[PDB]
RNA sequence: AACUAAUCCUAGCCCUAGCCCUACACAAAUAUAAUUAUACUAUUAUAUAAAUCAAAACAUUUAUCCUACUAAAAGUAUUGGAGAAAGAAAUUCGUAAGGAGCUAUAGAACUAGUACCGCAAGGGAAAGAUGAAAGACUAAUUAAAAGUAAGAACAAGCAAAGAUUAAACCUUGUACCUUUUGCAUAAUGAACUAACUAGAAAACUUCUAACUAAAAGAAUUACAGCUAGAAACCCCGAAACCAAACGAGCUACCUAAAAACAAUUUUAUGAAUCAACUCGUCUAUGUGGCAAAAUAGUGAGAAGAUUUUUAGGUAGAGGUGAAAAGCCU
RNA sequence: UCUCCAGGCAUACGCGUAUAACAACUCGGAUAACCAUUGUUAGUUAAUCAGAAUAGGCAAUAAUCACACUAUAAAUUACCUAUAACUUCUCUGUUAACCCAACACCGGAAUGCCUAAAGGAAAGAUCCAAAAAGAUAAAAGGAACUCGGCAAACAAGAACCCCGCCUGUUUACCAAAAACAUCACCUCUAGCAUUACAAGUAUUAGAGGCACUGCCUGCCCAGUGAUCACUUGUUCCUAGGGACUAUGACGGCAAACGAGGGUCCAACUGUCUCUUAUCUUUAAUCAGUGAAAUUGACCUUUCAGUGAAGAGGCUGAAAUAUAAUAAUAAGACGAGAAGACCCUAUGGAGCUUAAAUUAUAUAACUUAUCUAUUAUAUAGUAUAAGUUUGAAAUUUCGGUUGGGGUGACC
């Protein structure tokens, strides 16, 4: 009787309603153990692929204004409502963008580097060597997956023919094509980690259930009378 | 605490856990009917 | 466990006569002789 | 501790749980509930005219019952079809495709009371 | 043992007896010596001798031996050039 | 000089024989929370049976279970921790309505899969008795069971026996079954009445006959044997194990939709005092109780990790668990 | 009419005629009256209470008197564009003292309104014995009681140790705790999308440990020259020759809080010296109704003996009209429960492993098989055969030794 309620096909920006697991799956069985209850929450459907031209429009580089920069329940960092054209469409909020700013969707890989703006979304292939990037995508056209949590920035360290490499914030670095497309800057709610919980109760309004109360070499033969 | 009571009655709940049309949801169910209709009994089911 | 209880039932005028009962007359199908 | 013996009825279960007595429906239930009836669902009784009727419920004790003779296909037939076409044989004017003439129906569609599928009520 | 057997009704032989013991007609039964076949290097001349001589069996023991096979092990058969023709039948036996 | 009771005979049932079946019965309703006249949401068994048990344990293995014609070949060939046990074939033979059964604690569980018990799967009873006629007023028959009544008792004793003129006084006498040990003043079991309630098989031996170097109505045995008859080996009772159903209306946790929290002080709260509400600290009562966990007091929390309501989910090789090996009627 | 008591009326869920009248007086109410019982007849009335057309386009801005006010846990069909239809009221719920607890059970039972205007009766009659239960009063003393201030009090104040940080959670039915959880801190594992984690992305997620804060100190940190050379170290080529090498895992302690476990003082008292009086319950007598464990048979005595710790019943003395009513509990090794204790079985089961035997759980490799390619070759793989890993599965628990370590012994 689980019917998951991620089963809306068209994009908005109006908050969705979202239905809770428990930790279970279809099956009805905890699957994950320490998640229930918690305060209801809305879902406010992000675009991870920063350039997606309008429709019916051309490809390349765009413009659009940031509305307002908003608390998101869903993750650690905040959502920034930024409209374009006829679009609205919610997007991660970098460090330092604030309601009134203008952030540029690039196409172009720059043959040279292009400075660099926070807040702005530019293929790796134009960024140059060394300049702090979030929301990064494995392969062009994917959309963002990494680095996409509160105050995390990865490094790019290198750039050699049409391949680049970006060092993760758990510092494994990863190789990616050029053409990928990585937004400049940190990714805000810095100190998120600075955040203190307090009491026991807080975790339950987050969903967090208490944990449970139940408190390896086989030796070689040659070795076994000095165990 | 007394026991004894662990019957609530809801006629919803009933009619959904041991109705006609639960049992015949299930081929094993379906079974529990032939069972009670060959030994002849005058509830098949709830 | 226990056993149930039957009402276990010039008697039947008694039984009619507590209870009441409608006694319509009957057309007697031979005549008395 | 519930009793799975007696019949299930409206009068029992939540508010919610309701169901009919039997009763055909007269008309049908739009959308933000409103009932609408429909005059051609509502039955209508034909009653004659019982002025100058000879006939009273109950009959002489002194009137000969009948031999039963309980009507059959061919008995219909004989009585109603067989003068006509005997008839119309010996004036040769006869044919398999006129049978409609002589009353036979090819198909009951159309026809306001059909013998099969029935639709209409005793 | 199986008295009554399943398919059959009847009693089984065991098997066991049929390939250690040999039955004569008159009742008797023949086994060899155990160990006659074991450890030979450090066993006395006489008693290899002795060892590999066949034996009969006790009242008892031929007894039980009767319960354990059937009718079939105990008839006579008339094997041409027997080499246990003699041995079939008791003679001068009072008792 | 009689109450409670007793007597009873047929309702049906049992095993065979024979036989393929074509019983699947008005109108209407019903797979929707079945039995609700019409659209919405469409509909669908199972991969090898396992274990108990036998092998005096158990670990390969263990007849039937898991069927292919009768009698013989034959418990033979073979198979097997070569142990317990298991076990063929070639080949031959083969033309056919009844009861030394039951008669109401018996025979079917059956008057009924009902009443009743259980959430469900499921478990599952008891009983009737006139006569030709009841349009003869529903009879009779029986010192007859235990139990009582008619009719309490009268120094002294396993309750009787020997006796006696005499019921009791006198004399003699350590209840029963099993069990200890072949003993108990041990110890187990027994309120009493009626009914019911536990030894079953033919390898060898013995006995009685038929025929006899042969016996037997084919297949077998035989150096007096062979054929037939007769003669035999209990009842009740675990904790367990496995397969398939049924269970989350209790309880554990969860999902969705809803509710409740006065007054007072702090502040801006898993803060304070204290109701409603939730819980169950200590003592007494109760202990077949009002209650298979309560009552009366006294207490802990009481805007929160609070409490409560409704519907849904997770199922036993499992589920749930702020781990008590708690909870899952 | 009087005396007294103080959760009542609705709805939901549930129940299913217990509703009301009459007639009955067998059964049912634990007894009567009377009926909740039996039979017969009746009943609950709704357009407002309650239940039961199609296709597209699009949504940033809580609630709390919503203004101010901040906040954090971040929080409810509409409106438009076109199409289609173009006057309708049937059906069902409606009673009651009611449901779940085997019962007319001192228990369980959601919400709104209200707190006596609604709803009710603790005593069948009598008697005031013991023992038992409950309430109130106490001369003088005031913990001398007791395992312990348990219980009670005209008291309810003060402090100190131990443990746990704190509010929380648990062994429904003998354990509420020092156990569990807990913020904080710490270790380990994972670089990723369309059903859990998660419509998430290392400031994340999962697994697990652990009081925090401040304070302390172990490990470890090539050696000597001094950013430089040797000696080492590690590899090779043959004892030679090259090659290469620029900070902590541990303790010690912090207030607040606690139906935790110890302790003290003050006050207080019938806990006690040392008990008493009153009232209610029960008791007892009268009327009605009417169980339970238990029971070999009993015409059921005391003392000494005998006996296995043991005698109403045996041996020898002794005592002895018969039956009730109310009391005590020495005995009938008094009666009950699934209580305890040791030992036995080639009886079980739970748990753990380093027991034996297995293990297409996952994971990996290897060879085939089948495709792709390629110059032989590297890829993959609806399967088979190996090997490694081990989630699991099945089975077992020799003997003799006041009983337990080890030993030993057969
Ligand atoms: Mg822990
Ligand atoms: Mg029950
Ligand atoms: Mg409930
Ligand atoms: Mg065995
Ligand atoms: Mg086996
Ligand atoms: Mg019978
Ligand atoms: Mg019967
Ligand atoms: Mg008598
Ligand atoms: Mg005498
Ligand atoms: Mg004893
Ligand atoms: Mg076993
Ligand atoms: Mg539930
Ligand atoms: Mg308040
Ligand atoms: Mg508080
Ligand atoms: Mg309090
Ligand atoms: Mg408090
Ligand atoms: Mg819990
Ligand atoms: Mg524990
Ligand atoms: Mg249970
Ligand atoms: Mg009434
Ligand atoms: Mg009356
Ligand atoms: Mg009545
Ligand atoms: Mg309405
Ligand atoms: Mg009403
Ligand atoms: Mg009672
Ligand atoms: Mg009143
Ligand atoms: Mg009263
Ligand atoms: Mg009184
Ligand atoms: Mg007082
Ligand atoms: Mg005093
Ligand atoms: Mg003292
Ligand atoms: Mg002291
Ligand atoms: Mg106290
Ligand atoms: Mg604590
Ligand atoms: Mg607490
Ligand atoms: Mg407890
Ligand atoms: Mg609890
Ligand atoms: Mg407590
Ligand atoms: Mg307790
Ligand atoms: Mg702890
Ligand atoms: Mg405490
Ligand atoms: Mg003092
Ligand atoms: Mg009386
Ligand atoms: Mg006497
Ligand atoms: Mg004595
Ligand atoms: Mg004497
Ligand atoms: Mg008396
Ligand atoms: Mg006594
Ligand atoms: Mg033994
Ligand atoms: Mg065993």
């Amino acid at each position: 009787k689980f019917v998951s309620w991620k089963s809306r096909t068209k994009y908005t920006v109006k908050p969705v309603k979202m239905r809770k697991s428990g930790g279970r799956d279809h099956t009805g069985r905890i699957r994950v153990h320490g998640i229930g209850g918690g305060h209801k929450q809305n879902y406010r459907m992000i675009d991870f692929l920063r350039f997606r031209p309008e429709k019916e429009k051309a490809p390349e580089p765009f413009e659009e204004k940031v509305v307002v920069v908003r608390y998101d329940p869903c993750r650690s960092a905040d959502i920034a409502l930024v409209a374009g054209g006829s679009r609205k469409r919610w997007i991660i909020a970098t460090e330092n963008m604030k309601a009134g700013d203008t952030i540029l969707n690039s196409n172009h890989i720059g043959r040279m580097a292009v400075a660099a703006q926070e807040g702005d979304a530019h293929p790796l292939g134009a960024l140059p060597v060394g300049t702090l990037i979030n929301n990064v995508e494995s392969e062009p056209g994917r959309g963002a997956q990494y680095i996409r949590a509160a105050g995390t920035c990865g490094v790019l360290l290198r750039k050699v023919n049409g391949t680049a490499i970006i060092q993760l914030p758990s510092k494994r670095q990863m190789q990616v094509l050029e053409s990928c497309t990585a937004t400049v800057g940190r990714v805000s709610n810095v100190n998120h980690n600075q955040r203190v919980i307090g009491k026991a109760g807080r975790n339950r309004w987050l969903g967090k259930r208490p944990n449970s109360g139940l408190w390896k070499i086989r030796p070689l033969p040659p070795m076994k009378s000095y165990v | 605490r007394a026991r004894g009571n662990e019957y609530q009655p809801s006629n919803i709940k009933r009619k959904h856990k041991h109705g006609w049309v639960r049992r015949l949801s299930t081929p094993a169910g379906v079974q529990v009917i032939l069972r009670r209709m060959l030994k002849g009994r005058k509830s098949l089911s709830h | 466990r226990f056993r149930p209880p039957t009402p276990e039932p010039k008697e039947f005028l008694e039984y009619a006569r507590k209870a009441g009962l409608v006694i319509p007359q009957e057309r007697l199908e031979r005549p008395i002789h | 501790g519930a009793d799975r013996m007696s019949k299930w009825t409206s009068k029992r279960g939540p508010r919610t749980f309701t169901k009919s007595r039997g009763a055909k429906k007269t008309g049908i239930y739009t959308s933000d509930r409103k009932f609408v009836q429909i005059k051609e669902m509502v039955p209508e009784f034909v009653v004659p005219d019982l002025t100058g009727f000879k006939l009273k419920p109950y009959v002489n004790y002194r009137a000969p019952a009948g031999i039963d003779t309980p009507l059959t296909a061919k008995a219909l037939f004989q009585e109603t079809v067989a003068p006509a076409i005997e008839k119309d044989f010996k004036e040769g004017t006869f044919d398999a495709n006129n049978l409609e003439k002589y009353g036979f129906e090819p198909t009951q569609e159309g026809k306001l009371f059909q013998l099969y599928p029935k639709n209409f009520p005793r | 043992l199986t008295y009554c057997s399943t398919r059959k009704g009847k009693r089984k032989t065991v098997k066991s007896v049929v390939h250690r013991f040999l039955r004569l007609h008159s009742g008797l039964w023949l086994r060899r010596k155990a160990g006659y076949k074991k450890k030979l290097w450090k066993k006395s001349t006489a008693r290899k001798k002795r060892l590999r001589e066949f034996v009969f069996c006790s009242k008892t023991q031929s007894k039980l031996l009767d319960k354990m096979t059937t009718s079939f092990w105990k008839r006579r058969n008339w094997y041409a050039g027997d080499p246990y023709q003699m041995y079939h039948d008791r003679t001068n036996l009072r008792v």
